């Protein structure tokens, strides 16, 4: 029901160009390139 | 067929994993409304997530996208968040657990900064928070999220503004 990548493109690489500590976010449009291989279970910390 | 299984503390890996959470943390242009007021995690549990099924499956389309990209995977570890996690790592990534909205697309979405990917555990801009408080900064109720491994292949790059 969901998108493609551009095309001869296997995934878009999302990369902020005004904030310049943040790193990149990727998408891929095809579920089978992706493999969870951690589960993280974590709390934030409240900043002193 | 998912297996869960913890890793130590005193593991390397263990280690490795904290270390990449923590170290990308960075500020937000929302002063912490979608995913909460902090510098830092407290990390409780890190465990492998072990499917044959949902391994192979991304293995064979991996090789795939590597022969399509003249033999270059592209594959990166890269941090999810996402209400749906519990599906996710039983049943694997699919359409359900993409972003209609998202700016580059109707896709699956994935951070290089852990606190990114923490904006999206309860949900789009946070949501309404954890369930119990209904706080999206809640210090007290445990949080997940997926360290990935994503095949990129071919990568087309955007500038975001
Ligand atoms: C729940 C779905 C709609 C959400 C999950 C999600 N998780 C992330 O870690 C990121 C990032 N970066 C983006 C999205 C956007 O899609
Ligand atoms: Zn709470």
């Amino acid at each position: 029901k969901m998108a493609h990548s551009p095309p001869g493109h296997h995934s878009v690489t999302g990369r902020p160009s005004v904030n310049g500590l943040a790193l990149a976010e990727y998408v891929i449009y095809r579920g089978e390139q992706a493999y969870p291989e951690y589960l993280i279970t974590y709390q934030i910390m409240r900043p002193e | 067929g998912t297996i869960l299984i913890d890793l130590s503390p005193d593991d390397k890996e263990f280690q490795s994993v904290e270390e990449e959470m923590q170290s990308t943390v960075r500020e937000h242009r929302d002063g912490g409304h979608a995913g909460g007021i902090f510098n830092r995690y407290n990390i409780l549990k890190i465990q492998k997530v072990c499917n044959k099924k949902l391994w192979e499956r991304y293995t064979h389309r991996r090789k795939e996208v590597s022969e399509e990209n003249h033999n270059h995977a592209n594959e990166r570890m890269l941090f999810h968040g996402s209400p749906f996690v519990n599906a996710i790592i039983h049943k694997g990534f699919d359409e359900r657990h993409a972003y209609i909205g998202g700016m580059f697309g109707a896709g699956i979405y994935f951070a290089e900064n852990s606190s990114k990917s923490n904006q999206y555990v309860y949900g789009i801009g946070g949501g309404t928070g954890c369930p119990v408080h209904k706080d999206r900064s809640c210090y007290i109720c445990h949080r997940q999220l997926l360290f990935c491994r994503v095949t990129l292949g071919k990568s087309f790059l955007q500038f975001s503004a």
